[PDB]
């Protein structure tokens, strides 16, 4: 059998590729369902829940938005550090100003050192435009759409020599009530699709991840789409003999009966590139009715993206390759020694949004009016869910652990999927605890 | 394609093609930033985005495309040669298709409360 003979011939399968935390062996266990385990949609009016609204926008709309955007993050800004007031961008001064704006390029193409533009907010500048000149910048990290405030010369008022970028300031952290801390040990599985090879219908891996998952019984598995590829040469080429919506089913009925005896806990994520589904940014939850009355207590539907309380600890869940997008178009000081993907995540964490970068990637579908009530962040996450096309890593940044396990299957060869354990210490201590003591990231 | 949001300059001469949109409005819409005088305007609009789904609803319906022959006769003719009731299924199927995108969304669905009280 040629389709899938690469992948069924692997000889790395089992293997811990990343550790994370406290030093753990290899019989890791969850009780199932034993014991009480909560799980909650959490944030701005919840995650989304009904199939949409619209999909014909307003400009004076869209201009709305992103003004309140400027403004709020402003306001919070001024708050913080404590400056006086700021000045309009086309008003001369002599004097060092303080600006207030987003970033963003002045032509269609890639941004760079010498194409910064700064445009200002409604209340102060009426939105404005001026070239930035960063020559006197010592350490900066710029990509478009980011609110920043900016600290600097304009002595003629149709250019900013910028001399002091301000550093952006996350959110509080949730705040743990008695209950929270008398949640028991968990053991949390997470895998992103695609779940088959480019060349193949069969749907190996997942029969992989399935058997993984009947023998480990964690607590709460996550996976997310794609379930049916939209890039899938067989699907884009549309040589398959049954509707998307049929195959979708198929595959939806197979994972639910599957683990069936595990007693763990299903969430799905849908995403961009599945077929079948919405191609608007944010999505509604999966559709699906063929459940019986077992079947509704263990399989729950959630968005894209979500906020998701497991036993009082917050989950950031989103499909999007922002980690691909933003790296992309993003301009630093420093590129010899440095960590990108520490960088990426900071600019994640200090913009408060689950999709900083405006505008947005080529091929991305969004609609603002509910991208302004639907995909924002709540709180600052314990734990960040971010799948991507780049290297699996783990990494803590500003106390919160980011995993990236990648995708379940890469090219014609299989991939990797994480798996975490969750306990809450006691309430008092050196402020930060991670309810997250150990992260693994392994291969299929 | 219509999310994409690409804006174009209404003026001949300029014709700045843009997928920023502006802060600084104008009074018909958003004003060029290469020229400060003229407005930008969607490459692809809402409205033709609707025509083009409409489009695939009305290659689909033989229900409409049948009382819309002149006589009579011809339309008893053919109904019975071709259009069998297994054949009407087959192009209901494909018409419900464009259907399930234009049902909920894109306003072609006009709210009469909004509009009066
Ligand atoms: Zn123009």
């Amino acid at each position: 059998a040629t389709p899938s003979q690469k992948y069924n011939s692997r000889s790395n399968r089992g293997e811990v590729v990343t550790s994370f935390g406290l030093a753990q062996g290899v019989s890791w266990s969850g009780r199932g369902g034993a014991g009480n385990i909560s799980l909650k949609v959490l944030g701005c009016p919840e995650a989304l829940t009904g199939s949409y609204k619209s999909m014909f926008q307003k400009l004076p709309d869209i201009r709305e938005v992103l003004t309140c955007k400027i403004e709020e993050l402003g306001s919070e800004l001024k708050e913080h550090y404590k400056i006086e007031a700021f000045t309009p961008l086309l008003a001369p001064a002599q004097e060092p100003v303080t600006l207030l704006g987003q970033i963003g390029c002045d032509s269609n193409g890639k941004l760079n050192n010498k194409s910064v533009i700064l445009e200002g907010d409604r209340e102060h500048s009426s939105g404005a435009q001026i070239p930035v000149d960063l020559s006197e910048l010592k350490e900066y990290s710029l990509f478009p759409g980011q609110v920043v405030i900016m600290e600097g010369i304009n002595t003629t008022g149709r250019k900013l020599v910028a001399t002091k970028l301000y550093e952006g300031v996350p959110l509080p952290f949730y705040q743990p009530t008695e209950e929270d801390a008398d949640f028991e040990q968990s053991m949390v599985l997470v895998a992103c699709g695609p779940y088959t090879t480019s060349d193949s219908i069969t749907y190996d891996p997942l029969l992989d991840l399935i058997a993984v998952i009947n023998h480990d019984r964690p607590d709460v598995c996550i996976l997310f789409g794609p379930f049916l590829d939209a890039k899938h040469e067989q699907v884009e080429n549309c040589l398959l003999t049954s509707p998307f919506e049929d195959i979708f089913k198929q595959c939806l009925r197979t994972i639910i009966e599957g683990t069936r005896s595990s007693g763990s806990h299903l969430v799905f994520v849908p995403s961009l590139r599945d077929v079948h589904h919405e191609p608007v940014y944010p999505q509604p939850p999966f559709s699906y009715s063929d459940l019986s009355r077992e079947d509704k207590k263990q399989v729950q539907f959630v968005s894209e993206p979500c906020s998701l309380s497991i036993n009082g600890v917050i989950f950031g869940l989103t499909s999007t390759d922002l980690l691909f997008h933003l790296g992309a178009e993003e301009i630093s000081s420093s590129s010899g020694t440095s960590d990108r993907f520490s960088r990426i995540l900071k600019h994640i964490l200090t913009q408060r949004s689950y999709y900083p970068l405006y505008p947005p990637q080529e091929d991305m579908a969004i609609d603002y009016e509910s991208f302004y009530v639907y995909a924002q962040l709540p709180v600052t996450p314990d734990v960040l869910i971010i799948p991507s096309e780049l290297r699996y890593f783990v990494k803590d940044v500003l106390g919160c652990v980011c995993v990236n396990p990648g995708r379940l299957t890469k090219g014609q060869v299989g991939g990797t999927f994480a798996r975490l354990y969750l306990r809450r210490p006691a309430a008092d201590g050196a402020e930060r605890q991670s309810p997250c003591i150990a992260v693994q990231v392994v291969r299929i | 394609k219509y999310y994409d949001g690409w804006l174009i300059c209404e003026e001949p001469t300029c014709r700045n093609r843009t997928r920023h949109l502006p802060l600084q409005f104008s009074r018909t819409g958003p004003l060029c930033p290469a020229c400060m005088k003229a407005t930008l305007q969607p490459e692809y609009s809402d409205k033709s985005l609707y025509t083009q789904l409409c489009f695939y609803r009305y290659i689909f319906d033989a229900e409409c495309a049948l009382e819309k022959l002149t006589t009579d006769h011809e339309k008893d003719k053919l109904k019975k040669q071709f259009f069998t009731p297994k054949v009407l299924q087959d192009y209901r199927k494909l018409k419900n298709t464009a259907e399930q995108f234009l049902s909920r969304s894109g306003y072609s669905e006009v709210n009469l409360s909004k509009l009066f009280a």
